Order: structure tokens, then C-alpha cells, then sequence
């Protein structure tokens, strides 16, 4: 990405090599891939598709966090 | 760098120092001590002390008061920059405005330890 | 006495102890708290955990201090090298087979094994062999078992045999393969079956409704009272913010010792459902949310537009004394007199407090050698009181019963079942009268099902004649006791919450009210709430009384307020707020003071202290909290005074003296909303 | 003759001497007058009129002094005077004999389930 | 003004044998015998200077704190020239709930000592500004944090807390989060103090074991 | 004398009785009391996983249900959750007698399931 380059697009199997944490990359090391692994992509901050808590206005259904049930007649 | 010995780096009193992570996952006493040291903590016996260290700005000291609990009853912090900054009234007398910043710089003050 | 207190030496300090005390009790009287796992104050001595080992002079072995009696001039040492080596060795033996389960165990944070290992044990282990693994057991919906954590202290077995009386647990196998439980798949059927979770010192037996929800260090504990029955057991409520997480007993030897029934322990989950949190007024659409000003105005308009003789006020089973005196003063200020109680016998005369209270008290009943129960089932009315009756049975007190035959977990002599049998006992036809006449301190306990009867005055006259002939009440001993099963009844009798003579006459000729105030009432009879009347419901749960009302005023539960309650022995106790008020609810006496202001005749008190001072102005014993007076006894003058109530509504010698509690697990609006109580009933239904 | 050396009236005189400079520096010329300010500061003094100990009187005067120099050195501005000194006084003398016949209890009842904390 | 650089060689020693023996063993008895009216209680404990020794703690009345400190500064055997700090400890169970604590260091003989005065909330302690020049800011901080009044101070005013701050934060009955909080108001265009409200209240964890023996 | 009590004639409100939290087979008998706290009651959430997971995402409980029970020779098994004991859970010793492929034993740390054909069966 020449126009919107960002370090959050570096996968974790290249992150430790590029940050000088270890000397391992996929070209010399076979990493164990979990079946639930989510691939790395660019951050979504500043847009309206960012992470929000469950009590937020931007959620599909906001939560009222009451710990009791009210009586409805 | 030349006299670094081989051996333990932690005190072997398990009622003060937490165990290793392999020991905690294999023996019952280590897991109990891990659970208790990471929640209640050790109990310090009742008493008091003042202990000081030659910190790079001077003498840094802690006055610890113990009633016997797992929490300090009183912890007074003595900072050298607090005493060094008190002198600016007698050190800057007879100086000019462009020497105040030199005096403040040569006293070596950081306001985190001054303002606790 | 031949020196009834003997002197021993604990760490060279002289200690005087009563005779028959053990070494552990002598160490406790010296201010030393000896580690223990199998000893309990309320159970029999076992001596199998070997943690209480101390050193006695001229004995080459460590002695077990819990079991060893203390002799004269004995020298006890609790801090020698052999005592410390013994403690570390016994702890090491306790921990070799224990599972590494502290993260997933519910006792973590309040564990006797953890804390005693930290203090009296070592910091390491040398054990690298494989451990013993045990399958878990099913004991019902209230007790959860992870049996790999058992340390074979046999506290559960001794409890089930001695206090609960069911005797269903045992130790099967031998040696390392000893195993606690029932051999076949069984359900723990005792009403006092949650106490064994407290008695287990480890996480082998934990509370199933509470499981995995909280750690003990996060809980703010409040010392309150229990309102699920009339005994008023002393409890501690543990809350995390606005939510009550568990309820535990606390020590009171004059009331409940250390026990609590399963209803009083597990009904707290009904406080999270069907809660009234907003005021509502019935419109053409139905009940809908309204402001407090609007709801108070509607209630005041209905209370003022009706004639004073068309207003009735009914107190619930859980109303505190402050709200009851507020409602009583508000209705009497309007010229009304129709006061009713949901717990029945609202027209009962309350002139002398000794006639509706336990004169012997709960702890004073233990000095009785013969007990006659009249028409009561104490196992379902108050299981903690029935446990104290079993404790009295185990050390020699004989029990007889006149009433319907019931399982009481101890042997009793069935004298009869009807008031005809009571009259035959008073005349002399049954040999149990001669057993009562020769007893040093006989006792009579009358249950609330007798007072709910239409002919209760004749039955009480027969009981008084029996007590006069058998020496039940004499100089130095008063053995006449009346118990109750509802929390709010005795306070209402104390303050005078009863209907006037005109209101009793109007009910006799069949007058029907148009405005009914329901102070927390959900088990009212249909004769007292007519259809088409205006209903003001003040309460905390949405139930039968709130579905029928026109104005709903949300109040506080007993975990949210500090109200006064009096138990059946006459002791004034109080709740305390463990959580704040829920939603837009208010304090219960405060609603009635605000409503008296909106009506137009203010109550003369503006604070909690002032309404308590009004209560103390009516009856002065209300001011003495956590204490009980000695009530006046007027011999047969009181019975002579109410002979007109004996002549009218005559005796029914064929109707059996029964107990009115037919559903033990669901008695009020809180326990009816509890899912745990419903599972408790379903477990007893699916076993057939 | 005057209890504990008359130190209350001496401190009151000192504050009353200090007051017009406070009014000029904080620019409160068109908000409050010196007469009502003197009455307000007098009303601060009457709250401790029943102190039976002279050491408590000396401590109270020392603390009131330190309050008056933190007002003199512009370490609290005019909005601090508004929100802490004169509007509590005007609220305590403005709500007296209100236009509504509601008792204080019923206003508290309609406000919330609990009493108000602070100001 | 002591401990001038005198030896030009490396020194492999701390103190002399006779003076170190006197300071580590006999100093408590010496101070008690020479000035008995100044001393009301003494504790010899685990030694501020090092983990290997013992050092005294002297209790005195406020009426004799200044003469005792002058004696401890100027006497030839106790040359305590440096005052390291002044602080207080709150004991709400006592009739006099405060203990004002003074630490001292002797550069002449490598020693340390601790001096205590017990007062309540309304008893003044004499200032040590004339004896030690650092006593100024420490007494100002002690007045700020605990409300201990030091009589004879040149300018006793608060030094650490906020400008309008009433209340002494290090007392045991003062709340950890306080009573007021601070925000900007767009309407008043000023930073304003308001009564405290917390989005998440502080969770107090009560960890203490009912078998623990050390609690005093 | 002492007549039996009929529990089947005891009334239970229908709103309460239909809302009992129960369990599937797992580590308990199927249908026993499931402990719950108050979280999610205001939003009408009676399920454990729905209280923190939003959407049609695969739950952790559905992940562990796809791993078959493991055949172990012996009477007791030690569960670490990893090949390396330093990287897993504290060791759990799980009883294997009375177990089969249909009714295996489950680790309370990891949710892995084990059984043995060694208890004369
Ligand atoms: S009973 Fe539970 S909390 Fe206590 S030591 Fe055993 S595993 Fe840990
Ligand atoms: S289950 Fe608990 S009470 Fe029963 S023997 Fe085991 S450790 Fe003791
Ligand atoms: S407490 Fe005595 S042997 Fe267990």
C-alpha cells in the first residue's frame, strides 16, 4: 500500500523478525497455525466500523446492564 | 560483569517469594503459596524502620510503619530533591535572572519525587 | 462443689477451666487457637485429622488435644519443636493427594486448608507420585460435590447423623480408597442441608446455586436478620455492588446457634426477578408508569373520596414495624378501623404479651425435661428450632405431640390428633398427663395453626386448664410457649394492629370495602379483597397483589432497608441494608408519610428515628433492640376475661389440630419467585 | 469580658478591612455589595459561636486566615466566590417560606431515594 | 559541618571500634542517664543505618523537643547534624492520635537516631526551624497532610495540596478519593469543582485470613 | 400413622418453573441446577455465551465439542493441556474407571475428554 501504508498490516509471523525480537520468519521457520487465527489487516480507528463496547450507541442493540428483571403487568 | 556468580537470584523463603511457574503447576504447596501471595500477600511483622539508598540525586529513604497486616500502615517517602529545592531562597540571593535556571538545573530536581 | 473448676498450665500460664474440658478447650481459654480440621463445637468429637497435636509433660507422644481430657495440674506446651514438626508433617500428609484445584475451587480465599498450610505448614513438597482421583457424587440441587478435594474429616457424616437427623451419608471403602457419600444415588432431603456446605472445611462440598460466581474477598458483608420465618435467624448478606451474591448464617446462641434453613439461605435469587422499580397508575390502557406525585395523588384521591368505613388495610408477612405503624396511624387518622393481617387471626386479642409469645424463650427451653407440642409441625415451621428440639432429644428431653402425625427426625409419643384428645389429656384419660405431672420443668408449645382456627379460644382455654393441672407454669419456671411462622405478626400484635369492634361487626354482617391498601400482601383471602374495589399495592415484587392493583407504589425488600422485626419469643431485632434501593423505589414508612401529607393529615414524624420513637411510645420494649423482656403472667384472670369468646364460637372436637404450611419452599412472594426453590420442589417431584 | 480574648471580633475586623480590596480585585462591584458581604462573613462566624475551647478557636482563626490569603492572592477566582460563599447564603435565605406548602420531607421524597450529598 | 575529605587513600573501614561499639550499644543508656527529664520512653530496634545493627528511638514531650534536639546536635558524643525528615503517623485509637517523627543522621560517627513526640489535634509542637533549616518545608507538609500545628513557624501554610483545599488528606478518616472533583464547564467557561461521582466505584478487597497470627 | 407427603400436588408458578437454568450432559448429570449471576437479566439474556459474544460467531463451547474423547490405558490420567507441562494448566488427575466413549470423563481445566477400557470393561 503506497498511499496508506501502516504497520498494522504486518502479520505476527513477520512482526518479531522486523522488530528484532527473534530471528524467525516463514522463510526459515514453520509456525504452528491455530484453526481460529484471524489474519492481520489495517486498523479501523477513525471510522465508524471501529470497535465499540456493548453499551454504545453504535452497536446493533445497546445493552442496559441491569442485574434484575422488572415486572411487566 | 566479571564477578557475576551462578546460583539463585531469589530468596528461597516460599512464604515471601512466589514460586516458579513450573513448580506452581506441579506441587500443591507451591500452588497454595502462589494463590495466597498473589491475593492477600505476605504479612509483615509489626514494627518500623527507615532505610535509605544512595540514589543518583542523593539520599532516597522510605519510612515504613507496620501494624502487622498485609498492607503498609504508613509509608513516608523522603526525597533528596525536596530538600535541595528548599535551598533556592538562599542560593539565588545575589544572582541574576539568567542564573536561576542554572541553579535549578544543578540541583537535579524531578517533581515526581518532590510532589508525592 | 468439689473444685468444679480445675487449674491447668498452658505454656507455663495457669488457666482455670470447667471440669470435663479437653486440652483444646484449655488452650482456647489461654488465648491460643489450636489448628483443627475435624473438631467442631456442635458435633461429637472424632479425633481423626491429627492437626490438633500438642505436647503434654511426662507423655512421650503428641496427644490429640480435641479428644484428650484435661487433668489437674496438667502442663501443656504448644510451641516446642515436636509440635511444629508434627504440624508440618500432618499438613504434608494432607496435601499429597489433594488436587491442584485452587483456581477452580470455590473455597479459594476462605479455605481452612489453604490458610493453615500457609501458617502451620512448610513451603515446599517432595511428592512426585500420581495422586488419587475420585468421581463426583450427586446430592441434589443445593449441594455440589468435587470429591477429589475431600480430606476425610467426617464432619458431614456427623452433621447428618446428629443435627439434621436424616443419617444418609457414610464412609464406604477402606484405607486410601475410603469414600464419602451414599452408596446408591440419593438426594439430600433435609431442610437444613445447606449448613453442611459451611461445615465442610474444604471445597469438596460447595453451594451449587452460588457456584463459580464470586470470590469471598470481593463481597461486602452486612449483618442482617432472616424474615423467611418467625424465628428471625441471624444472617450475613454478601453483596457485590447492587447484587446480593449469597446469604450465610452468623452465631447467635439465643436464637439460631449457627444454622439457617435452606429457604432462608437460597431464596435470595428471587430478589433478581419480578421486581417493582417504578410507580404505576392504572389507566384505560392498563397499568402504566407514572411519577411519584401522580401515584401519590391517585392513592390519596381514592382514599379520600370513599367513606371511612369502606377502607381496609392489610399487612403482609414481611412488613416491618415502622411501615405497619405508619399505615395504622394513617388509616386511623381518616376515621377507619378495618385492619387485617395476611398471617391470619386478625381478631385475636393482644392484651398480654405472654399469651402469644414463648415465655420460656428458645434457649431456656433446653432446661425442660418433657415437651408437649400442640398442633404444630416444627420441622416445616422453623427447621432451626426443630434442630434445637432434636438437640434436646439427644440429651434426654422427652417429646409428646397432640396433632397430626408428622416426621420430626426424633421419636415422640402421639397422644392424640384432635381437641377431644386434648380434653381427654386434661381430664386424665391419657397416661401422658402423669408424665407431665411428675416432670420437673414441663413445657407446652402451641403452633400458629391452632390460632388460625375458628374455635381457637376454646382450644386455648383447654390448653390453659392443662397447664394449670400439670404445673407447666409455676414459681421459678414458665413453660407455656406460642410460636409463629411469619416475620411480621408479633410486631403487629405488639403495636395493636387490629380491627375495631365496629369493623368486626361490619364484617360479621357482610359489609364490603371499596378501597384496600395492600402493604406487601400477596396471600390475601378473597373475602378480604372484593372484586371491583380500588386496590393500592405497596411492595417490592410483582405478584398476585400487584396484578390486581390500580396504584402500585414500589418499596424496599428486607435486603434494602433497616426495619424492626420481632420473633416469636418477643425479641426485637432489625434488618440492615446490604444493597441500596432498586430503581425508583423508596423506603416503606416514607411512602406512607408522603401519602399522609398528600391526603391532608400529616404523620407527626419525619425521620426513621422519630417513627422508631413513636413505636417506643406505643410499647416501650420496642426501644430495646436485641433483647427480650420477661412478660407479665396474670394466671387465669386473662382466661376469665375472654370467656365470652369461649362461649361464642364453641369447640370443634373432631377437626384435627394441623399445621397450615403446605408448601415449605414457597411461602411468600420472594420464595415464589426463586428458581432455586422451584428446582427444589421439582427434585422431590421427579423422585416418584 | 469577651470570651477568649475577643479574637473572633478582631479577626472579623481584619477581614472587614480586607474586604473592599477583594471586591475590587475580583471585580464583584456589580454582583454583591460590601454590606451584604460583611453580613455573609458574619454569618460564617456564627456557625462556631458555641465552641468551648480556645485552641479550637485559634485553629479556626488560623484556617480562616489561610482562606483569606488564598482569596487575596487570586488563587480562587470570582466563580469560586459565587459557588462557595454567596449562593449558599442566598439559598439558605431564599428557600425560607417558599411559595409551595410542601414540607422539606416531601421535597426530599420526590427528589430521590436518598439524601443529597454535598452542595 | 563534618566528614571533610581527609584521607587521600582508599579507606576499607567504617568508623572506629570504640565509637561504633558506643553508638551501637551504649547510646540509649547514655542519652537516658545524661538528660533523663527529656526522655519518657526508649526503643532500641532494627537500625536505620544498616541491617546488621541496632539503633535507638527516643520519645519526648513537646515541651522539651527543642532542648533535646539542640543537645543531640551539639553534644560532643552525639553530633546529629543532619535532619532528614519530619513526618506524622495517625493512630485514631489513642487519646493523642498523632506521632510526629524526626530522623537524624550523624556524619561524624556514621550513626542515625529517631525522635518521637505524641500530640493530639489541638496541641502545638514547637518548631525546629532555628535548629535545622530543613524543618520549615517538612513542618509545612506535616501541617498540610495531618493538621499538626507547629507554633513559632515563620510562615505555616500549605505546600502540597490544592489552593482552596480544606481537610488533611493523610488522616485515617479522610476518604481516599476525597469529596470534590474537577471538570471544565462550557457554560461558565471555567474549571469548576463539583461533588464526587465515580463511573466505577473503588472495589475494596478484604483478603485478611482468620487464622493469621501477626495482626496487631 | 405418619402419612406420606405428595410432592406432585404442590403448586409452582409457571413463570418461575419455566425459567430454571439447567445443564446439558457435560460435567454434570443433564438437567441439574446451573448457577447464574444477575448479569444480562436486564437485557433478557438467559444464555452463558450470549452474555459476552455477539453474532453468529463460533463459540468456545462449540470448539471443544468437536474434539472426540481420547482413549487412555490405565485407571487415572494426568491432564496438563499441553505437551510441555510448563505451558499448560496445573496437573489434574481424572478418574477413568466406569468410563466409556459414550460417558467419558472431562478435565475441569481444559474440557478435554478421556476414557479407559481397563476397569474390567
Ligand atoms: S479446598 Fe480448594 S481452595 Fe482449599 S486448598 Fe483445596 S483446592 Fe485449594
Ligand atoms: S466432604 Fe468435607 S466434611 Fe465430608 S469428610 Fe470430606 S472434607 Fe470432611
Ligand atoms: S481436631 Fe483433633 S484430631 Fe482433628
Amino acid at each position: 500500500d503506497k498511499f496508506d501504508y501502516n504497520p498494522t498490516t504486518i502479520p505476527p509471523e513477520w512482526h518479531g523478525w522486523l522488530n528484532y525480537i527473534n530471528d524467525y520468519n516463514p522463510t526459515n521457520t514453520q509456525f504452528k497455525q491455530p484453526t481460529y487465527q484471524i489474519e492481520a489487516s489495517m486498523t479501523k480507528t477513525g471510522t465508524q466500523t471501529c470497535y465499540n463496547p456493548k453499551g454504545s450507541w453504535f452497536s446493533a442493540k445497546p445493552r442496559n446492564w441491569r442485574k434484575y428483571e422488572s415486572w411487566t403487568p | 560483569l566479571n564477578e557475576m556468580p551462578d546460583g539463585l537470584y531469589k530468596s528461597p523463603d516460599g512464604k515471601v517469594c512466589p514460586p516458579s511457574r513450573s513448580t506452581m503447576k506441579q506441587s500443591m504447596e507451591a500452588l497454595i503459596h502462589h494463590f495466597k501471595l498473589y491475593t492477600e500477600g505476605f504479612h509483615v511483622p509489626a514494627g518500623e524502620t527507615y532505610r535509605a539508598v544512595e540514589a543518583p540525586k542523593g539520599e532516597f529513604g522510605v519510612y515504613l510503619v507496620s501494624r502487622g497486616g498485609n498492607r503498609p500502615y504508613r509509608c513516608k517517602i523522603r526525597s533528596p530533591g525536596y530538600a535541595h529545592l528548599q535551598m533556592t531562597d538562599v542560593i539565588s540571593r545575589g544572582a541574576m535572572l539568567a542564573d536561576v535556571v542554572t541553579i535549578i538545573g544543578t540541583l537535579d530536581v524531578v517533581f515526581g519525587e518532590i510532589d508525592r | 462443689p468439689p473444685s468444679d473448676h480445675l487449674e491447668v498450665f498452658v505454656n507455663e500460664q495457669p488457666v482455670k477451666i470447667p471440669k470435663g474440658s479437653s486440652v483444646l478447650q484449655a488452650c482456647d481459654a489461654a488465648g491460643i487457637d489450636i489448628p483443627r480440621f475435624c473438631y467442631h463445637q456442635r458435633l461429637s468429637i472424632a479425633g481423626n485429622c491429627r492437626m490438633c497435636l500438642v505436647e503434654v509433660e511426662k507423655v512421650p507422644k503428641p496427644v490429640a488435644s480435641c479428644a484428650m481430657p484435661a487433668g489437674p495440674g496438667m502442663k501443656i506446651k504448644t510451641e516446642t519443636p515436636m509440635v511444629k514438626k508434627a504440624r508440618e508433617g500432618v499438613m504434608e500428609f494432607l496435601l499429597i493427594n489433594h488436587p491442584l484445584d485452587c483456581p477452580i475451587c470455590d473455597q479459594g480465599g476462605e479455605c481452612d486448608l489453604q490458610d493453615q498450610a500457609m501458617i502451620f505448614g512448610s513451603d515446599r513438597s517432595r511428592f512426585v507420585e500420581a495422586k488419587r482421583a475420585v468421581e463426583d457424587k450427586n446430592l441434589g440441587p443445593l449441594v455440589k460435590t468435587v470429591m477429589t478435594r475431600c480430606i476425610q474429616c467426617t464432619r458431614c457424616v456427623r452433621f447428618a447423623s446428629e443435627v439434621a437427623g436424616t443419617a444418609e451419608l457414610g464412609v464406604t471403602g477402606r484405607g486410601r480408597d475410603s469414600e464419602i457419600g451414599t452408596y446408591v444415588e440419593k438426594l439430600m432431603g433435609s431442610e437444613l442441608s445447606g449448613n453442611v456446605v459451611d461445615l465442610c472445611p474444604v471445597g469438596a462440598l460447595t453451594s451449587k446455586p452460588y457456584a463459580f460466581t464470586a470470590r469471598s474477598w470481593e463481597l461486602k458483608g452486612t449483618e442482617s436478620i432472616d424474615v423467611s420465618d418467625g424465628l428471625g435467624a441471624n444472617i450475613r448478606v454478601d453483596a457485590r455492588g447492587t447484587e446480593v451474591m449469597r446469604i450465610l448464617p452468623r452465631l447467635n446462641e439465643a436464637v439460631n446457634e449457627e444454622w439457617l434453613s435452606d429457604k432462608g439461605r437460597y431464596q435470595y435469587d428471587g430478589l433478581k426477578h419480578q421486581r417493582l422499580d417504578k410507580p404505576m397508575v392504572k389507566g384505560p390502557k392498563g397499568l402504566q408508569v407514572a411519577t411519584w406525585q401522580d401515584a401519590l395523588g391517585a392513592a390519596a384521591a381514592a382514599l379520600t373520596s370513599a367513606a371511612p368505613g369502606e377502607v381496609r388495610g392489610i399487612a403482609g408477612k414481611l412488613a416491618d414495624a415502622e411501615s405497619m405503624v405508619a399505615l395504622m396511624d394513617l388509616l386511623r387518622g381518616l376515621g377507619a378501623g378495618d385492619l387485617a393481617h395476611e398471617g391470619g387471626f386478625s381478631d385475636m386479642p393482644a392484651d398480654v404479651r405472654s399469651t402469644y409469645t414463648a415465655n420460656t424463650t428458645v434457649q431456656g427451653l433446653e432446661q425442660s425435661d418433657l415437651v408437649l407440642l400442640v398442633g404444630t409441625n416444627p420441622r416445616w415451621e422453623s427447621p432451626v428450632f426443630n434442630a434445637r428440639l432434636r438437640k434436646m432429644f439427644l440429651d434426654g428431653t422427652q417429646v409428646g405431640l397432640v396433632g397430626a402425625p408428622v416426621d420430626l427426625t426424633y421419636k415422640y409419643e402421639h397422644v392424640g390428633s384432635d381437641p377431644a384428645a386434648l380434653a381427654a389429656l386434661a381430664a386424665g384419660q391419657h397416661p401422658f398427663l402423669e408424665r407431665l405431672k411428675k416432670a420437673a420443668r414441663p413445657a407446652v408449645v402451641v403452633g400458629p395453626g391452632v390460632l388460625r382456627r375458628a374455635d381457637r379460644e376454646a382450644v386455648m382455654k383447654a390448653v390453659h386448664e392443662l397447664c394449670g393441672k400439670a404445673g407447666v407454669v409455676k414459681e421459678g419456671w414458665n413453660g407455656f410457649n406460642v410460636i409463629h411462622d411469619t416475620a411480621s405478626r408479633v410486631a403487629a400484635l405488639d403495636m395493636g394492629f387490629g380491627p375495631s369492634a365496629a369493623a368486626r361487626a361490619r364484617r360479621a354482617q357482610g359489609a364490603q370495602p371499596k378501597v384496600v391498601y395492600l402493604l406487601g400482601s400477596d396471600d390475601y383471602s378473597e373475602e378480604d379483597v372484593p372484586e371491583g374495589a380500588f386496590v393500592i399495592y405497596q411492595g417490592h415484587h410483582g405478584d398476585r397483589g400487584a396484578s390486581r392493583a390500580n396504584v402500585v407504589l414500589p418499596g424496599a425488600a428486607y435486603t434494602e432497608k433497616s426495619g424492626l422485626y420481632v420473633n416469636f419469643e418477643g425479641r426485637v431485632q432489625q434488618t440492615r441494608a446490604a444493597v441500596p434501593l432498586v430503581g425508583d423505589a423508596r423506603e416503606d414508612w416514607a411512602i406512607l408519610r408522603a401519602l399522609s401529607e398528600v391526603v391532608g393529615k400529616r404523620l407527626p414524624y419525619d425521620s426513621h428515628a422519630a417513627v422508631r420513637a413513636r413505636l417506643a411510645g406505643i410499647a416501650p420494649h420496642f426501644a430495646n433492640i436485641d433483647a427480650v423482656q420477661t412478660p407479665v403472667w396474670l394466671n387465669g384472670e386473662y382466661v376469665k376475661g375472654v370467656e365470652a369468646l369461649a362461649k361464642a364460637a364453641p369447640l370443634q372436637p373432631s377437626a384435627p389440630l394441623t399445621s397450615t404450611i403446605s408448601n415449605f419452599y414457597m411461602t411468600d412472594a420472594i420464595s415464589r419467585a426463586s428458581r432455586t426453590m422451584a428446582k427444589c420442589i421439582q427434585a422431590r417431584q421427579q423422585t416418584k | 469580658k469577651r470570651l477568649f480574648g475577643g479574637a473572633a471580633r478582631h479577626f472579623y475586623f481584619e477581614i472587614c478591612r480586607c474586604l473592599p480590596f477583594i471586591q475590587r480585585l475580583h471585580k464583584m462591584e456589580e454582583m454583591v455589595s460590601l454590606k451584604e458581604l460583611r453580613a455573609i462573613v458574619k454569618e460564617k462566624f456564627k456557625e462556631y459561636k458555641d465552641v468551648k475551647d480556645g485552641r479550637v478557636v485559634d485553629l479556626l482563626i488560623f484556617k480562616g486566615r489561610e482562606e483569606i490569603e488564598t482569596y487575596l492572592l487570586m488563587h480562587k477566582q470570582r466563580h469560586h466566590v459565587v459557588t462557595e460563599v454567596v449562593e449558599p447564603y442566598y439559598a439558605k435565605q431564599r428557600a425560607v417560606k417558599k411559595v409551595t406548602t410542601n414540607s422539606p420531607f416531601l421535597d426530599s421524597f420526590l427528589s430521590s431515594g436518598y439524601a443529597a450529598i454535598g452542595v | 559541618g563534618y566528614a571533610y575529605a581527609r584521607k587521600t587513600t582508599d579507606k576499607d573501614y567504617i568508623a572506629s571500634e570504640h565509637m561504633q561499639a558506643f553508638g551501637n550499644t551504649q547510646l540509649t543508656d547514655y542519652i537516658i542517664k545524661t538528660v533523663p527529664k527529656f526522655v519518657k520512653m526508649a526503643v532500641t530496634g532494627p537500625a536505620q543505618s544498616s541491617v546488621l545493627y541496632q539503633e535507638p528511638t527516643i520519645y519526648t514531650t513537646p515541651e522539651s523537643l527543642v532542648p533535646l534536639m539542640v543537645f543531640l546536635r551539639d553534644h560532643t558524643n552525639t553530633q546529629f547534624k543532619c535532619l532528614l525528615d519530619v513526618t506524622a503517623v495517625d493512630f485514631p485509637e489513642r487519646a493523642a492520635r498523632f506521632e510526629v517523627v524526626y530522623h537524624l543522621l550523624s556524619p561524624r560517627w556514621n550513626n542515625r537516631i529517631r525522635v518521637k513526640v505524641c500530640v493530639d489535634e489541638v496541641t502545638a509542637v514547637p518548631t525546629l526551624c532555628k535548629v535545622f533549616n530543613t524543618a520549615n518545608w517538612f513542618e509545612r507538609e506535616t501541617w498540610d497532610m495531618f493538621g499538626v500545628f507547629f507554633s513559632g513557624h515563620p510562615d505555616l501554610r500549605r505546600i502540597l495540596t490544592d489552593y482552596g483545599f480544606t481537610g488533611h488528606p493523610l488522616r485515617k478518616d479522610f476518604p481516599m478519593t476525597g469529596y470534590q472533583e474537577v471538570r471544565y464547564d462550557y457554560g461558565k467557561k471555567r474549571v469548576v469543582s463539583e461533588p464526587l461521582e465515580l463511573t466505577q466505584e473503588f472495589r475494596y478487597f478484604d483478603f485478611n485470613s482468620p487464622w493469621e497470627t501477626l495482626n496487631r | 400413622v405418619v402419612p406420606t407427603f405428595d410432592w406432585k400436588k404442590v403448586p409452582v408458578p409457571s413463570t418461575t418453573a419455566k425459567d430454571i437454568p439447567v445443564t446439558v450432559k457435560g460435567a454434570t448429570p443433564a438437567g441439574d441446577l446451573r448457577a447464574t449471576s444477575g448479569l444480562g437479566l436486564g437485557d433478557g439474556i438467559k444464555n452463558h455465551t450470549d452474555k459476552w459474544l455477539d453474532g453468529d460467531k463460533k463459540s468456545p463451547m462449540e470448539y471443544i465439542n468437536e474434539v472426540a474423547p481420547i482413549k487412555v490405558k490405565g485407571l487415572v490420567v494426568a491432564s496438563y493441556g499441553s505437551d510441555d507441562p510448563a505451558l499448560g494448566c496445573p496437573v489434574e488427575y481424572i478418574n477413568l474407571k466406569g468410563t466409556s466413549l459414550e460417558n467419558p470423563a472431562v478435565c475441569k481445566y481444559t474440557g478435554n475428554r478421556y476414557y479407559s477400557d481397563d476397569w474390567k470393561g
